[PDB]
């Protein structure tokens, strides 16, 4: 089922001086208030909460189940200075300071550190970005213009994507590196592109002669952009507009998978596209909205809270 | 002086222009070259040679109809440079009309705006015409209202929109423009009135016993309205009253400005006879519910203040009469707390008729202007269109292809729910 | 000013832009040779939409003809209006289509896309402000499916916010002339369902009906088809040079007639459809168009609207009218069948108005519609595919050209789920 | 050329 | 029915066989018949002191290579006394491109094919090193598995368990594991010299290839073992083993040592099977050179049945 969760921070040092004020006021561990407007959700986590409970209450679940021959999917949407960075990578090192995909991928790792020497497992890795309805491949700058297309099954796939193979996290953090280091990004670090991340995980039972193959998808989501009060021109005006109609067929995707409706509109764009095996049915899929409290910031986050609020 | 700035955004704008700077040359006697073989100050300027030069700007994204202005009968009247157009249209939709297409011609039109404005000495207000569901009408128009709101700010400003009807319409999208537009019309605007085609439509057919009506006639009697508003300001009477005496005798609280206006008495050439089209008759016949601009009953609602515009041969001891016959009638009731709701001008020019005209001159006519509580059917009707037509999102990947987020349609449906919650709890 | 380039692709696509540009040439009444000998300002007020300016007052229309046989080149060139187009703009080969989709887009069209994208992008630079691109091509052909879908998606490469309007003639269950034809109409649905902005679906079946039961013709040839097709091509887009009281552009016919972006297949119309000797028997009004426009026998596509609900409508009227009538009869239209028509859209039909009726008529209205029934239409295609691909008959001859059998499976999958979209409003 | 775990 | 190839690589002269004043007996009647003692010694391929081990490997290992690349299992296996020419032919120097032995020309032979084909294929690389010294069992790669069993699977053929299995992808890893290797054979070792004389090295590389698409299954089994010097348990079941089989009597002794268990597979089993014999022309050698030709002759006289390993 769709899980939609969201964060709040507190508010840095660099707008305590400018004198602001929270604006969000708390019911329960459900429910944030902006302006007298109650916003429901699944779960809505305060300052105080630390990366290890989050982890636990967003992650655990659907990393369990990508080691068990099923998949899951995990995205991230908001603004810049909202809590995107710390809430996914963090400090890449310290036990405490790490934060969603290391331990993602710390238990993906130890799983497979205590089972046996009868069973083989299998990692494979992609990095993948969308810029201007075309995929580009990160890991490869000769491939720009890549495609998607079916297999028998119908279960999609994008072909000509390079795949390596890694065995200890740490080269898993730095092909990350290598990958992030290609985006798009304006001038503070803006992002102005999509980008996916996808972790396969097969085993091969050597003694029973069973194969499971199981899949879980990273997906970073570009914050939209009301273009009227920013005065965008020429190329930016472009990225807007594109950014602005894929988090919109998004929307349309996951409520129609919500209502559950007779057809979803699983073909209106390249992301979901991508996504039709690890979205919908017997697959649980889970959404983190990042949002800042501050007077300075309510505009984009009312519209973040509108956005995880679509889902429903 | 006294001077007002007309702009005429839009096809409907522009066409609604067409028939009004019309009138106004008849009215004053001005030919169409504009030569005249001191009362006209207020609409035009003189040049020294004999020439005058209407101070209008007319703004358009689509070369059509303008092109149709430029090579017309009234070619040699207007500046050059007033007349403004772009490349392609709006296409329907309040982002192209807002940002997309809109940076590109707004400069220009802001800089001819200022040039007019530095040449009048009694700047008064502005009399936008637009249209509410067209790409242009909604979108273009908030921009420059906001432009001109944080250049001028003080100056009164005054709007005239077509708005849609109940059951006859012609666009698809239209209850999505009208919802942003008319969230964007409470900020900036001080007093719009708005009418509709249904309304119009009916009135030809009863009074004026015309079964196949076309535009025209409707910008015909929108026109009329409008000259009856500015007359007070054109000539002179007893009882005269401006822009800001209106403006503070119409609108009680900051929000509650949204007037409907109706004309009398719109009568044929052969039914102008036979009948006496006395003072009291047509005082009378302004207050039926069916010859109402907007359809919306005013007897499922309570006025709150009516002004009304008498011009011609009017006396008024007629006119305290009937006032005191329509305040000892029982079907129209006022609010408790206003037991002064009438305001009285009369003047001394008559109505003036336009060769090949539905109109019959007639001595005397008279204006009402009105803000009643049932103007909020229309509202709700619009707004049931909009949620029905927004809950599937259909056409909605149009308007977010143009830098648009989802949260305006949200926010401008809690601004308008918002203003039908004010006017309701000031209604009571 | 809002600029159109033309590209006729294949013989159908040819004949058929054959006869729209003498029909266009007539009603701006252009001589054959190019000089201009009309009687109004209105005709050369607009006349940059679809001609260049030459010396010596001559015009010639801004259109690209390609084929891979040249045949069919010579066969216009003699023709009677075949002397105004530019020579150069003339690109064709040797060796024929074959009557094959994956030769016409993989070997033989390969080699010839180069200089008609050269010519299509030296005459896009020459334009003030352009607006889109027109296409008239066959669906079950070999040469027009195919080289017409490499040139959209190519120019929706190249210029990726224009709108691309097709007029494809679709094929039909029992008037047909190969035996691959299903193959191509797949392979071809599967790109224009997504690089196309608008696209109108004709076939021969529905045309064969008018001409029988409205017009009473004895022996209808391919010119009275063609005729009919180039009079709705001609009237789509009549407020582009000609003013009105509502003008409706190409983009706004978009945005008002497309919900979804999936959905943008019409069936178009024409009004009014009479035959000689009894045209003196018919009043002329608003009404009798209005009914006649929207009559099940009238549209020109095979699939009965009575089995569907209207999504969109889309008429535009041409002549001197009241629009007092004009929005009565839509909305009564709507209300007395009410049944016919979604019901969580309000105000289901768009009326646009100019004041240039064709010359010899005084009224004259095209019906643009958008209904659920188009969906049967695909089903029958689909049916086909299937029973002919079980088989795998006839597929060496495409898999000699570079293809795959996923290809073919993936297009299958499209137009399945293209079928339940339509389905799914019913 | 694989790199099992 | 494969063929066993018996192959005779002579090596120069040491210094001790000078110090007893050897005379070269040994001449080569072409090059795959010897006399010694003046007695014939026909072979299948005979190599001359003065051969290189480049052309020794263009002349035997390319077709057992080729036979791994294609599903059957290969054995090259080297015999000789201390100092015969074992160690040397095996490696010899393999940062020399020249002296490089079998194991570093096969890995380099291995990894331009692999670089070579390239096609719609999947190759999964492992390498096991193995010792046996004075009959104990001990994996270099982890020091602490000692004292292992060797057990025995459904086709009831032998194997090492509990032997540390370490996947390759390139040459660099290949070397750095036979370096490792190496550094632990000296780590609880008195003396590399006694124990290369008095011990067993065994080199191990299993392929796993399969088609993408298609998705056939070939796997093959490479075996490169050298054993101790021939001047003993081990040496006592090899002799009787080897004679039984040329007589053809009774059975092979398998269950008298490990070795002959694990060689089963190499010699009568499931693999093809090729030996290269190292041998001296030396007369202070003259009775451990006979004692290697009739071993290599007698063993000529076994043909193998092999099978593909396709599941
Ligand atoms: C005396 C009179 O009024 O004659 C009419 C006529 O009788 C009818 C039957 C015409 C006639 O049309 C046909 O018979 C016909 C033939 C082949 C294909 C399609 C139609 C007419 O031929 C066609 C002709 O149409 C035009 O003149 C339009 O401008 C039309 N022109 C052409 O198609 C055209 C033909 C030849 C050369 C150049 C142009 C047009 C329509 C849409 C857009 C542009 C142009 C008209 C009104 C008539 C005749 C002459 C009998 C009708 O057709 C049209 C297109 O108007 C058939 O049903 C209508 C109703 C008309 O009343
Ligand atoms: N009174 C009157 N109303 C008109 C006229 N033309 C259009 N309308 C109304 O205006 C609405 C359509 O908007 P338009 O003004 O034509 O559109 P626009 O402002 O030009 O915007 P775009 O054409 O989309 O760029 C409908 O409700 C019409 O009924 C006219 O000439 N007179
Ligand atoms: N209206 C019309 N249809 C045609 C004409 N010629 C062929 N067709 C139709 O087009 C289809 C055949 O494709 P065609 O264009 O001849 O093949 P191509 O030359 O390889 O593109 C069939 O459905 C024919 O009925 C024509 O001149 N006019
Ligand atoms: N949950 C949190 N608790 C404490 N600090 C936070 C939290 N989220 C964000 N921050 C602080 O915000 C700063 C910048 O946020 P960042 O993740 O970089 O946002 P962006 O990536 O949009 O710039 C970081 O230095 C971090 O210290
Ligand atoms: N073919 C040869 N050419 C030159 N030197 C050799 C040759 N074969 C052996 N030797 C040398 O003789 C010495 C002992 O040989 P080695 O291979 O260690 O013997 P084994 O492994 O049989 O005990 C080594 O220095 C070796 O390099
Ligand atoms: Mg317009
Ligand atoms: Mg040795």
């Amino acid at each position: 089922n769709i899980k939609v969760m969201c964060r709040f921070r507190p508010l840095n040092e660099s707008e305590v001086n400018r004198g602001d004020k929270y604006i969000a006021k708390f019911q329960g561990e459900d429910t944030v208030v902006i302006a007298s407007k109650p916003y429901a959700f699944d779960r809505v986590f305060q300052s105080s909460t630390s990366q290890e409970q989050v982890y636990n209450d967003c992650a655990k679940k659907i990393v369990k189940d990508v080691l068990e021959g099923y998949n899951g999917t995990i995205f991230a949407y908001g603004q810049t200075s909202s809590g995107k960075t710390h809430t996914m990578e963090g400090k890449l090192h310290d036990p405490e300071g790490m934060g969603i995909i290391p331990r993602i991928v710390q238990d993906i790792f130890n799983y497979i550190y205590s089972m046996d020497e009868n069973l083989e497992f299998h990692i494979k890795v992609s990095y993948f970005e969308i810029y201007l309805d075309k995929i580009r491949d990160l890991l490869d700058v000769s491939k720009t213009n890549l495609s998607v297309h079916e297999d028998k099954n119908r279960v999609p796939y994008v072909k000509g994507c390079t795949e390596r193979f890694v065995c200890s996290p740490d080269e898993v953090m730095d092909t990350i590196d290598e990958g992030k280091s290609n985006r798009h990004v304006a001038v503070e670090h803006s992002s102005r592109s999509h980008s996916i991340f996808l972790i396969n995980v097969k085993q091969e039972n050597t003694q029973t002669e069973q194969k499971l193959s199981g899949k879980l998808y990273l997906v970073d989501l570009a914050g939209s952009e009301k273009v009227s009060k920013t005065g965008a021109e020429g190329a930016v005006l472009d990225e807007a507009k594109n950014i602005n109609k894929s988090l919109s067929a998004l929307g349309n995707v996951i409520s129609a998978l919500a209502e559950g409706s007779t057809y979803v509109p699983y073909r209106d764009s390249k992301m979901t596209r991508i996504l039709q095996d690890s979205l919908g049915g017997n697959c649980r899929t889970t959404i983190v909205i990042c949002c800042s409290p501050s007077s300075y910031n309510e505009s984009e986050t009312k519209s973040t809270l509108l956005f995880g609020q679509r889902a429903k | 002086m006294r001077e007002c700035i007309s702009i005429h955004v839009g096809q409907a704008g522009v066409q609604i222009g067409n028939a009004c700077w019309e009138l106004y040359c008849l009215e004053h006697g001005i030919q169409p070259d504009g030569q005249m073989p001191d009362s006209f100050n207020t609409f035009f300027s003189e040049t020294g040679a004999g020439k005058h030069v209407p101070r209008a700007v007319f703004v358009d994204l689509e070369p059509t109809v303008i092109d149709e202005v430029r090579t017309g009968t009234y070619r040699q009247l207007f500046h050059p440079e007033q007349l403004i157009t772009g490349k392609e249209d709006a296409a329907n939709n309040y982002a192209r009309g807002h940002y997309t297409i809109g940076k590109e011609i707004i400069d220009l039109v802001l800089d001819r705006i200022r040039k007019l404005a530095d040449q009048c000495t009694g700047l008064q207000g502005f009399l936008v015409f637009h249209s509410f569901g067209g790409g242009t009408g909604s979108g273009f128009t908030s921009l420059l209202m906001e432009r001109l709101s944080v250049d001028y700010g003080k100056k009164s400003k005054l709007e005239f929109s077509i708005y849609p009807a109940p059951q006859v319409s012609t666009a698809v999208v239209e209850p999505y423009n009208s919802i942003l537009t008319t969230h964007t019309t409470l900020e900036h605007s001080d007093c719009a009135f708005m009418v509709d085609n249904e309304a119009i439509y009916d009135i030809c057919r009863r009074n004026l016993d015309i079964e196949r009506p076309t535009y025209t006639n409707l910008n015909r009697l929108i026109s009329q309205i409008v000259s009856s508003i500015t007359a007070s300001l054109r000539f002179d009477g007893a009882l005269n009253v401006d822009l800001t005496e209106f403006q503070t005798n119409l609108v009680p609280y900051p929000r509650i400005h949204f007037p409907l206006a109706t004309y009398a008495p719109v009568i044929s050439a052969e039914k102008a006879y036979h009948e006496q089209l006395s003072v009291a008759e047509i005082t009378n016949a302004c207050f039926e519910p069916a010859n109402q601009m907007v359809k919306c009953d005013p007897r499922h609602g309570k006025y709150m203040a009516c002004c009304l515009l008498y011009r011609g041969d009017v006396v008024p001891k007629d006119v305290n009469a009937a006032i005191a016959t329509i305040k000892t009638k029982r079907s129209i009731q006022f609010v408790d707390w206003c037991p002064t709701g009438f305001k009285v001008g009369i003047n001394y020019q008559p109505p003036t008729v336009v060769p090949g005209g539905d109109l019959a001159k007639v001595q005397r006519a008279v204006c009402m202007l009105s803000n009643t509580t049932a103007i909020a059917e229309a509202w709700a009707r619009l707004d049931h269109k909009f949620d029905l037509m927004y809950a599937k999102r259909a056409f909605v990947h149009w308007y977010v292809g143009e830098g648009m987020e989802e949260g305006e349609f949200s926010e401008a449906r809690e601004d308008m729910a918002a203003l039908e919650k004010d006017y309701e709890e000031v209604g009571v | 000013m809002r600029e159109i380039v033309h590209i006729q692709a294949g013989q159908c696509g040819n004949q058929i832009g054959a006869k729209f540009w003498e029909v266009i040439s007539d009603e701006h009444g252009i001589d054959p040779t190019g000089s201009y000998h009309g009687d109004s300002d209105l005709q050369l007020e607009r006349i940059n939409v679809y001609y260049n300016e030459a010396a010596g007052n001559k015009y010639v229309p801004r259109a690209i003809l390609v084929d891979l046989e040249p045949g069919t080149m010579d066969s216009v060139r003699s023709g009677p209006f075949g002397q105004i187009f530019r020579p150069d703009n003339f690109v064709f080969g040797q060796s024929g289509a074959g009557n094959n989709w994956a030769k016409g887009h993989y070997t033989e069209g390969a080699e010839l896309v180069d200089s008609v994208l050269d010519v299509v992008r030296k005459e896009s630079e020459s334009c003030d402000c352009l607006q889109g691109f027109q296409l008239t091509h066959s669906l079950g052909g070999g040469t027009g499916s195919g080289m017409g879908t490499l040139l959209i998606s190519k120019i929706r490469e190249e210029y990726p916010d224009r709108i691309m309007n097709t007029f494809s003639v679709v094929p039909s269950p029992k008037v047909s002339d190969t035996v691959v034809e299903p193959y191509n109409a797949t392979l071809s649905v599967h790109q224009l369902v997504e690089n196309t902005d608008e696209t109108y679906c004709i076939d021969n079946e529905a045309l064969y009906d008018i001409c029988f039961r409205t017009l009473k013709l004895t022996t209808p040839t391919y010119g009275d088809l063609n005729h009919l097709v180039s009079a709705t091509m001609s009237g789509v887009t009549t407020c582009l040079r000609f003013p009105g009281q509502l003008n409706a552009d190409l983009r706004k016919l978009a945005v008002n007639m497309v919900p979804f972006p999936r959905l943008h297949f019409f069936m178009p119309g024409f009004a009014p459809l009479t035959s000689r000797g009894s045209q003196q028997y018919r009043a002329l009004t608003v009404p009798e168009l209005t009914q006649q426009m929207f009559d099940a026998k009238n549209m020109m596509a095979a699939c009965d609207p009575r089995h569907g609900r209207y999504l969109t409508v889309a008429a535009v009227f041409r002549g001197r009218m009241s629009m007092k009538e004009v929005d009565e009869q839509m909305l009564n239209v709507q209300n007395k069948n009410s049944s016919y028509f979604v019901e969580w859209i309000p105000n289901n039909v768009k009326t646009a108005v100019c004041d240039i009726p064709p010359r010899g008529l005084k009224m004259s209205a095209t019906f643009i519609g958008n209904s659920t029934a188009i969906q049967e239409l695909f089903k029958r295609i689909s049916e086909q595919f299937t029973a002919m691909f079980r088989r795998k008959a006839f597929l060496h001859w495409y898999t000699g050209e570079g293809m795959d059998e996923m290809e073919f499976t993936e297009a299958e999958s499209n137009m399945n789920d293209l079928v339940s979209e339509y389905q799914q409003y019913q």
